[PDB]
């Protein structure tokens, strides 16, 4: 019954780069 | 190709870089199963705890378990049709 129940809303692990929508 | 990871190597680097390391190696690992959001799942997974992850590396019986668990947690809330 999901003994860990992760957070799908979580965020990637990689470093946030490249600003803007593109 | 590159070599695997080990507690000895994870110690050399700081606790702030360790996360990036585990995730970096996990990127390609899960990329063979769920490349669509390998990084996404890798973020929360590797965020769980370096203590457990360290053992998960050599634990192919638990790894797939956590992976599937997360992938399922997605459909639960909502599932999109993104290539």
């Amino acid at each position: 019954a999901k003994p860990f129940v992760p957070n799908v809303h979580a965020a990637e692990f990689v470093p946030s780069f490249l600003r803007g929508p593109a | 190709g590159q070599e695997p990871l080990t507690a000895s190597m994870l110690a050399s680097a700081p606790p702030q870089e360790q996360k990036q390391m585990l995730g970096e190696r996990l990127f390609p690992l899960i990329q063979a199963m769920h490349p669509t959001l390998a990084g996404k799942i890798t973020g929360m997974l590797l965020e769980i705890d370096n203590s457990e992850l360290l053992h998960m590396l050599e634990s192919p019986e638990s790894l797939r378990s956590k992976v599937d668990e997360a992938v399922a947690v997605l459909q639960a809330h909502q599932a999109k049709e993104a290539a």
